[PDB]
């Protein structure tokens, strides 16, 4: 992906975090698991949901056929009728295709910006005070008990106590 | 001479008008005249279609 976090340097996903889209999972002494940020993800679910609307509700006024029949010394107009209305179905087609590959690929984007956005988040609160290991992880130098885990997550991790 | 669809030789062209309210239709004829007898008030204007379907 273009942010590069998403089958990138985060080599894959997790199973394990059923809660949200992005997240964490930690590691100490008490023991480990997964928890998701729960903002970035509703953030996330925002975006997509509005997208989605948006993408539905633009293709609301659009090209509708009508019945005509002509007679068979009418060929001429008949065939105009007819080009007509094929070329309006034809763009109407290509706009709905071309849209939904389009914001495809910005949504699967999006979400490989998100996690590069959550990891770099993370990263400029510890700064020096952790190894960046270079796949998603940072091991502490200090010991990291479970309030101290949280205060990563909340945004809270004081640096200058360690 | 024409050829026999239905078995006739002789043909129909039929003609329509819409008569608006408060005017008349006029006839006059010296024969070959396929008269009306009844006609259909329109009562109801909306949205419809004719579908083409089997
Ligand atoms: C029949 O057609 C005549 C004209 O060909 C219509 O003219 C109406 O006639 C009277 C005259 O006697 C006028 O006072 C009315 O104002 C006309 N009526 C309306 C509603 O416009 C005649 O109206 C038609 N016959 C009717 C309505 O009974
Ligand atoms: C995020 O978590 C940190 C750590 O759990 C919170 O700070 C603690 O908050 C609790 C409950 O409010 C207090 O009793 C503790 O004294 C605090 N301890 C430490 C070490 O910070 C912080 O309040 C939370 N922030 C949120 C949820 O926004």
């Amino acid at each position: 992906g273009l942010f590069g976090a998403i089958a990138g340097f985060i080599e894959g996903g997790w199973q394990g975090m059923v809660d949200g889209w992005y997240g964490y999972h930690h590691s100490n002494e008490q023991g480990s698991g997964y928890a998701a940020d729960k903002e970035s993800t509703q953030k996330a679910i925002d975006g997509v949901t509005n997208k989605v609307n948006s993408i539905i509700d633009k293709m609301n006024t659009q090209f509708e056929a009508v019945g005509r029949e002509f007679n068979n010394l009418e060929r001429r107009i008949e065939n105009l009728n007819k080009k007509m209305e094929d070329g309006f179905l034809d763009v109407w087609t290509y706009n709905a295709e071309l849209l939904v590959l389009m914001e495809n690929e910005r949504t699967l984007d999006f979400h490989d910006s998100n996690v590069k956005n959550l990891y770099d988040k993370v990263r400029l609160q510890l700064r020096d005070n952790a190894k960046e290991l270079g796949n998603g992880c940072f091991e502490f130098y200090h010991k990291c008990d479970n309030e101290c885990m949280e205060s990563v997550r909340n945004g809270t991790y004081d640096y200058p106590q360690y | 001479t024409r050829s026999k669809v239905n078995g006739q030789s002789g043909r129909m062209e039929f003609f329509w008008t819409i008569l608006k309210p408060n005017d008349a239709i006029n006839f006059e004829s010296n024969g070959n005249f396929i008269a009306p007898e009844y006609a259909y008030k329109i009562v109801k204007k909306g949205d419809s279609t004719i579908m083409k379907s089997e």
